[PDB]
Formats: structure tokens, C-alpha cells, sequence
């Protein structure tokens, strides 16, 4: 059972940038594909990012593809989700989540088996 | 599409043989099209087994003859070693290809991990 932590969540103003990071505990991080997903108000839980477990493969979704980059830091159970250019739109709360995929399926949620609580950030204009 | 299921980890005794499960649950629509096994080969993969229309291809010297992958249960793909090695601790990764009515292919994986341990 691996515990994620997100951190790093808050407020922002339009066009500036933000970056998460999530915690993963254990000694087995690489063992994990590793993906952000988000979930505004109303709205489904959606795909955000995601980072193949050795840090060398990236997946987006086209609503943050170019502004948004994945990386990770096997030596410290980190992955990092690197915001630029926000927009209101953005606002959500931010989940880190681990699976067992490799090099595929990382932008369905049934994709993963552990999740953090979430952080919240918010785009304020 | 089917779930790819596999357990987290398996452990196997050197020298001696076992098997990486990796199984799904076949789903009306989707036909298999493609089976591989991958190995970690540090900071990425490599191709350990391949089946597909022509059967299976195991190529390279340190596997062909002691690796077998399910083929009589439609869905059990699971992987079979014979006379683990101690460098055989590594991630397996399970890959399968499914086509679906319209000709669109999803693919999934999982990736075991495999201790090997000196004796039972």
C-alpha cells in the first residue's frame, strides 16, 4: 500500500505558474507509472498527466498539453507537475496517483491503485 | 476492453521455475492480437517475447529455451521460467493487444516485479 501526499497547492493569478509536487512513500516508486488527474466543481474527476515509471516517457491531456510538465526524481519518491500559463479553467483540486502500467492506459483513472487526498489550487483573475 | 490482471510481485526460488501470472477475462468484441513480455534493461525496456500471427518469437540466447507463455486458456497470457537466474530479478512487464468490431486496437500492460530467492 502505497501513500501519496500532494503539496504545493494554492492560489494563483492568471497567466502566472505553479508547480505540485506528490510524495509517494516505500521503496518500491519505481515500480509505479505516476499521473495528476483533477476534479473542478461539478465536474468528473479528468486526466491531467502522467510519467512513465523511469522518468523517460510523458502523456498529456490536450487541455494542458504545452503549459503543463510532468517530471519525476526516483532517487526522492517525487513526482512534479510543473503549471505554466494558468487560467481560471485550471482551478480543480489536484490528485497524484500510482499504477502498475508501463507504457500504457495512464489517462484512465482504473489505471491506478493508490491516490492522495488532493490539493487545491485556484486561478484567480 | 478486458483488465489486464497480474499480481504486484511474485517470488521464485533460483534455479528453480516459476510462473508471472497475467491473465484477463475475454470480452466480447475484442480479439487478441498481439502478446509481449518485456524486461527492465535499466532505465528502460526490452522485448523478452513476442506472439502474434506467425506464433511466438524468443530470440535472444538467455531466453529461448526457458521461457514459455500460456496458449491453450483464451485470456492466460501468464509467463513460465524455467531455471531462474539470479539476474532474472527484474520488472516483467505483461503487454497485450486487443482489436475491437470498428478495427481500432487498444493495448494495456502491467509490470510485475520478480524477487528470486536462494532456497525454499
Amino acid at each position: 500500500q502505497v501513500q501519496l501526499v500532494e503539496s504545493g497547492g494554492g492560489l494563483v493569478q492568471a497567466g502566472g505558474s505553479l508547480r505540485l509536487s506528490c510524495a509517494a512513500s516505500g521503496r518500491t516508486f519505481s515500480s509505479y507509472g505516476m499521473g495528476w488527474f483533477r476534479q473542478a466543481p461539478g465536474k468528473e474527476r479528468e486526466f491531467v498527466a502522467a510519467i512513465r515509471w523511469n522518468g523517460g516517457s510523458t502523456y498529456y491531456a490536450d487541455s494542458v498539453k504545452g503549459r503543463f510538465t510532468i517530471s519525476r526524481d526516483n532517487a526522492k519518491n517525487t513526482v512534479y507537475l510543473q503549471m505554466n500559463s494558468l487560467k481560471p479553467e485550471d482551478t480543480a483540486v489536484y490528485y497524484c496517483a500510482a499504477g502498475r502500467w508501463d507504457k500504457y492506459g495512464s489517462s484512465f483513472q482504473d489505471e491506478y491503485d493508490y491516490w492522495g487526498q488532493g490539493t487545491q489550487v485556484t486561478v484567480s483573475s | 476492453h478486458p483488465t489486464l490482471k497480474t499480481p504486484e510481485s511474485v517470488t521464485g526460488t533460483w534455479k528453480g521455475d516459476v510462473k508471472i501470472q497475467c491473465i484477463y477475462d475475454p470480452l466480447r468484441g475484442y480479439r487478441q492480437v498481439l502478446v509481449k513480455w518485456l524486461v527492465r534493461h535499466g532505465s528502460d525496456s526490452v522485448t523478452i517475447f513476442l506472439r502474434d500471427s506467425t506464433g511466438d518469437h524468443i530470440q535472444q540466447a538467455k531466453y529461448r529455451g526457458r521461457l514459455k507463455v500460456s496458449h491453450k486458456v483464451p485470456g492466460d497470457v501468464s509467463l513460465q521460467i524455467n531455471t531462474l537466474q539470479m539476474d532474472d530479478r527484474n520488472h516483467y512487464t505483461c503487454e497485450v493487444t486487443w482489436q475491437t468490431p470498428d478495427g481500432n486496437q487498444v493495448i494495456r500492460d502491467k509490470i510485475i516485479e520478480l524477487r528470486v530467492r536462494k532456497y525454499n
